[PDB]
């Protein structure tokens, strides 16, 4: 329902804001980005979890957000459902790809 | 029938306060009802009502409906029907409390009760201390009332035909009204609304004047339709000129301004109402206050400026808080149309055509009345009237502020409560023939077929100037006689007026042309009546007959359409619950 | 001085499509008239020009128009606030709604949403008052800024969300009315009203665009009202 | 069928409306941007060779511009997104004036973040 979306969007918004502060913090304080310091940062359990958590948050945020855009500009039912399929699949792919990328670091 | 026929038990022409209250009651009584209106219901002139509703609730102070009846009877200068006035004041409280239960957003006292403010012609103990019995929602009462009623009609699922224009009443061979023809403004389709009861609730006709507080849609279509149908109108010379219309604009500023403590001043800064009305002062009868202002101006004591001749309405001493709380509406109006901030500076005001006290004679039941060859009253089978189109009469020669909205609700409801008994009383009405309905379209057909005629705009402006010059606050024999002759000439030009827009999809030109006919009929009836009454009573003031004549003119005036002549009807002076108030000298 | 206008014209029985027509009106040099004054005079020269109007005092809400790109009432919009050296005063119908004729739009969908939120007092009848419902000044003040709506549709016809889904999104005006009854101490069906506003469209299509607030001729604030409704929806369904 | 006036070029839009439509646009762009950022990240972590390859790609001027755009769109969506949530929680007033003021402040804050994003990319 409308209330459920409103909450999920803000919940994930808070999480992703913290994740961005975390990711920006690193980038803005590391100097020379050698391959070593890079892989060390993403080898951390804290970075792995926070990143995957962010990907789940993006899934929810982006899905609700894109759904609102489509229901505004895309009237034809068939066309909209197909676009929602592509979008949802892509979002799920993001999360899955994130698992494969981090689990092997 | 080569014209669509839409049949209902009742057809209510007009969606103002009176019309919507009636439709609401008729529907709840178990009868089918069609609610017509030439504008969206909430666009009716009722929406502009400010002051509030005068009713003896007894919230601000201990009150009595008999006190209210006294104020009304005296206010009407003793030609107001006392049996009708009794019914209104007595029934008032219940009828108004009923609106509050509908959700009407009344202003509130500290204890939670409906707020009541002082108003003109309000006293305790039969002409004693100043009273305060005008229930209000700030100064947007009309707005609050109208919307609440529309909301109630929505909840009731009332059948509303919005933006349909009533053309003329339909009569059967027995002389009974069996409905009316209407023009769908959007599509242009013309239809015959067949009914056992046709209720006229079309409002006033301030637009017959050059300057009025009325909306553009107040063209007295009800008066025109009545006259062309042979139905007489009453007290048409009794036009109320509200004391405080914005000078140079005509837009009204509520009498609540003076009810809250505001007063009038002249160029010398004198509160002159203390001289003209030692007792009630700025809260005296409207007919008296209006003349007092015009006398000040006429004798060079009026103020001048961009707005033109006027008097000053002081309000600043009330404080920003009270002004913004109780009178926000007039703050916006004054700043917009006068470029004056009432919080700092007085408002430029001048008496402006406001309310039509005359109209179609009716019983308390709403049933329309006519007179036979003997002068006796006989009911017009099938015809009804409520609101400012009606002449009950509860206002006589001068209506009290706040009594109109009360009138709308009480008698709109009355017509509904008694509709079943009225229909059974009149018996079955014979069907209208195809020529009967066709006759109602003659006026429309003329416009549609006239291309090379006269410009209606010039005709309208000539009409309005004639009424403004010769039938305003002050009148005289000579001027009215010439005004009447001019109207005859103007009426002849109108018979050959042209319609420059022939389209059918939302053609407003056709509507306004059709309205012009009604302005003419209302203006003419007013003129003939004004010349007729050779006395000065209430809002009707003549220099050649400056005194009130209770021996010859303690009665109503009646305009007979078929003979275009005048006659008289008795004023009712037999209340049921108390003795009648005897005619005495009327001073404030 | 001379005034120049560019006015939206359309007649289904004549025009294949809408069009803009140039108008000229000689005006009094030292006198400032309202747009409605001009329109009325233009009709005197061109009787075919159709538009709505009535109270001419900004109360009835008949003459809502898109003037120089912005919605408002012709009866209270001074010519001086529209007139710019070198440019025509552009007058068009309220955006989003079907155009019946010239400057007249079909307000059907606008009224439909108004009815959808049940704009009438809903009192269950229990604990009836002796006379009128007792409402303290404090409780009554909650209605201020809400009941003044004149249903002119200036706000809704300026809201993109209303443009895209006029049949699902209640719109600024309608929601202002919904809250009008939601916080009326005399209304006893608050919970029922909220349960009918929990879907994804009714209320939550409002994204604080704030076109509604800027155009409201009565100076009302639909955005704040909608904000309050959202809070009530959360307090109940979160 | 009836015509409607919805010619966007003939309509005035306040700063609040502009800020709103941009937030929606920035949201859509960020949706696509995530995939691009993930594709880049995956390459830079697969091997020592993949990282150098990722560095080389970041060397390209055309990629520098695009990357700056992505970070700018993200920065805007985040800032204006917080502006939204501040109104939802009552930290910001919902008046037209407050709406304008907060919108302008959002633009300034975004421009600053856009420049810092430029520095981080040179
Ligand atoms: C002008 C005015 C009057 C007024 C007032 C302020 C102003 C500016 N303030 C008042 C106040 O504070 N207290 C009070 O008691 N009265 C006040 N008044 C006077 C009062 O408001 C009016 O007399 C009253 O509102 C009249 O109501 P009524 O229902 O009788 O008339 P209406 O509201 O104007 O509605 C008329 C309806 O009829 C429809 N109509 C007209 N012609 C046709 C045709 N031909 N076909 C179909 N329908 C028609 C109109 O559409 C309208 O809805
Ligand atoms: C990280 C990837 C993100 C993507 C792809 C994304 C995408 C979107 C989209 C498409 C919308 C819909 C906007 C609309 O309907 O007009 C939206 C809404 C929103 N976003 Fe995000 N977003 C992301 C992250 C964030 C972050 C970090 C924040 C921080 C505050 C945020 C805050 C918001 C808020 C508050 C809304 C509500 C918009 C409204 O109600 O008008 N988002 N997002
Ligand atoms: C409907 C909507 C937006 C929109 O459609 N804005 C807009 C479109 C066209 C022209 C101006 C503004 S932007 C914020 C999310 O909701
Ligand atoms: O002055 C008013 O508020 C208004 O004029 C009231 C009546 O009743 O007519
Ligand atoms: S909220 Fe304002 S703009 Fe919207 S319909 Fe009501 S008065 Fe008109
Ligand atoms: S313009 Fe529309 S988006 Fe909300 S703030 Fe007003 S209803
Ligand atoms: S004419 Fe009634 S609001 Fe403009
Ligand atoms: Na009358």
């Amino acid at each position: 329902n409308g209330v459920h979306d409103f909450i999920l969007v803000r919940a994930t918004a808070i999480v992703l804001t913290l994740y961005i502060i975390y990711m920006v913090g690193f980038f803005a304080t590391s100097g020379e980005l050698t391959y070593e310091v890079w892989i060390g940062f993403f080898a951390s359990a804290f970075t792995k979890v926070f990143t995957l958590l962010a990907l789940f948050s993006i899934l929810i945020m982006a899905w609700i957000g894109m759904w609102q855009v489509l229901t505004d500009y895309v009237k034809p039912l068939a066309l909209r459902l197909m676009l929602q399929l592509v979008i949802v699949v892509a979002l799920v792919v993001y999360v899955i790809y994130g698992f494969v990328v981090v689990w092997g670091v | 029938m080569k014209l669509p026929v839409r049949e209902f038990d009742a057809v209510v022409i007009g969606a103002g306060g009176a019309g919507m209250r009636a439709a609401l009651q008729i529907s709840q009584s178990g009868q089918t009802c069609a609610l017509l209106s030439k504008v969206f219901p909430t666009r009716s002139h009722t929406v502009s009502a400010q002051g509030g509703i005068t009713v003896a609730l007894g919230n601000t102070h201990e009150d009595n409906w008999e006190w209210h009846m006294y104020d009304t009877v005296k206010g009407s200068d003793y030609i107001g029907d006392q049996d009708a006035i009794e019914y209104m004041c007595k029934t008032g409280p219940e009828a108004i409390l009923e609106l509050e239960h509908m959700g009407l957003p009344f202003s509130r006292l500290d204890d939670g009760r409906i707020y009541q403010r002082p108003f003109g012609g309000q006293s305790k103990n039969f002409g004693g201390e100043q009273a305060a019995r005008t229930a209000a929602a700030a100064d947007r009462t009309g707005h609050a009332l109208l919307h609440t009623l529309y909301q109630q009609n929505l909840k009731n699922h009332t059948t509303i035909f919005s933006e349909w224009y009533a053309l003329d009443l339909v009569k059967n061979q027995d002389g009974a009204v069996v409905g009316c023809t209407a023009l769908c403004i959007e599509t242009g389709e013309v239809v015959y609304f067949k009914a056992r009861a046709t209720v006229l609730a079309t409002g006033g006709a301030g637009r017959i004047y050059q300057s009025t507080t009325n909306a553009h849609i107040n063209t007295g279509d009800g008066v025109g339709m009545a006259i062309r149908a042979g139905v007489p109108v009453q007290d048409m010379e009794m036009w109320q000129f509200h004391p405080t219309g914005i000078a140079g604009a005509g837009v009204l500023v509520t009498e609540g301004c003076r009810g809250e403590g505001g007063y009038l001043l002249n160029k010398h800064g004198e509160r002159f109402m203390e001289r003209y009305a030692p007792n009630a002062k700025d809260l005296a009868g409207r007919d008296v206050v209006a003349r007092s202002i015009m006398i000040e101006i006429r004798e060079g004591r009026g103020c001048d400026g961009p707005w033109g001749p006027h008097a000053k309405l002081k309000l600043d001493h009330l404080g920003k808080e009270v002004l913004e709380s109780r009178l926000p509406g007039i703050l916006e109006l004054s700043r917009t149309f006068a470029h004056v901030d009432p919080v700092k500076e007085p408002i430029p005001v001048i008496p402006t055509c406001h309310y039509m006290m005359g109209g179609i004679p009716t019983k308390v039941t709403g049933q329309a009345l006519t007179v036979n060859e003997k002068g006796e009253d006989v009911v017009v089978p099938g015809l009804f009237a409520v609101g400012e189109i009606a002449c009950v009469s509860v206002h006589g020669a001068n209506r009290l502020g706040g009594n109109s909205l009360l009138d709308l609700v009480v008698f709109g409801r009355a017509a509904g409560l008694h509709l079943q008994e009225s229909i059974a009383e009149q018996g079955a009405l014979r069907d209208a023939s195809e020529s009967d309905v066709e006759a109602s379209l003659d006026r429309l057909n003329r416009w549609n077929n006239n291309r090379n005629g006269e410009d209606p705009v010039a005709i309208r402006k000539a009409l309005q100037e004639c009424m403004q010059h010769n039938f305003s606050v002050f009148r005289e024999g000579d001027a009215m006689a010439k005004g009447l002759e001019q109207l005859k000439v103007i009426r002849e030009r109108l018979k050959n007026a042209r319609l420059d827009d022939t389209s059918s999809e939302f053609n407003t030109q056709r509507v306004e042309c059709l309205e012009l006919d009604n302005l003419m009929e209302t203006a003419y009836a007013t003129a003939v009546s004004a010349n007729f009454r050779t006395e000065s009573r209430g809002a009707h003031s003549r220099f050649d007959f400056p005194d009130r004549d209770d021996e010859n003119w303690l009665c109503h005036s009646l305009y007979l359409p078929e003979s275009e002549s005048m006659t008289r009807r008795s004023v009712n002076m037999e209340p049921k619950l108390r003795p009648a108030f005897p005619p005495k000298i009327r001073t404030y | 001085m001379r005034l120049e206008f560019s006015i939206y014209r359309y007649n289904p029985d004549v025009d294949d499509a809408p069009r803009m027509q140039d108008y000229t009106l000689e005006a009094d040099e030292g006198r400032d008239m309202m747009l409605l004054d001009a329109l009325i005079q233009l009709k005197e020269k061109d009787p075919s020009l159709s538009f709505r109007r009535s109270c001419r005092e900004g109360v009835c809400g008949s003459d809502g128009l898109n003037m120089n790109g912005k919605n408002g009432l012709a009866c209270i919009t001074p010519i001086s606030a529209l007139n710019q050296p070198g440019k025509k005063i552009v007058i068009r119908p309220l955006p989003g709604l079907p155009v019946i004729r010239d400057l007249v739009v079909d307000m059907g969908q606008f009224y439909a949403q108004y009815e959808k939120i049940k704009p009438y007092l809903l009192n269950n009848g229990q604990n009836p008052p002796a006379r009128e419902h007792l409402q303290m000044p404090e409780q009554r003040e909650k209605l201020d800024g809400l009941y003044e709506c004149i249903l002119c549709a200036c706000c809704s016809t300026s809201c993109p969300s209303f443009w895209w889904n006029p049949d699902k999104f209640i719109g600024p005006a309608g929601l202002l009315a919904a809250y009008r009854f939601l916080i009326d101490s005399r209304d006893t069906e608050t919970d029922s009203r909220l349960d009918g506003l929990s879907d994804a469209f009714s209320v939550f299509r409002c994204h604080s665009i704030m076109n509604c607030v800027s155009v409201c001729p009565k100076g009302l604030n639909p955005t704040r009202a909608i904000g309050h409704i959202k809070s009530m929806l959360l307090q109940r369904n979160a | 069928q009836r015509p409607v006036n919805l010619d966007l070029q003939t309509i005035r839009f306040p700063i609040t409306a502009i800020a709103s439509i941009l937030h929606r646009v920035s949201g859509v762009i960020t949706f696509v941007a995530v995939g691009i950022l993930l594709w880049l990240l995956g390459t830079s972590l697969s091997s020592p060779e993949g990282f150098e390859q990722a560095s080389a790609i970041m060397g390209s001027f055309f990629v520098k511009f695009i990357m700056w755009g992505i970070l700018t769109a993200l920065a805007y969506h985040v800032v204006v997104g917080i502006r939204h949530m501040m109104m939802d929680f009552g930290y910001l007033e919902e008046t037209f004036e407050a709406g304008k003021r907060s919108a302008k402040i959002s633009f300034v804050i975004t421009v600053v973040l856009s420049l810092l994003a430029g520095v981080l990319v040179w």
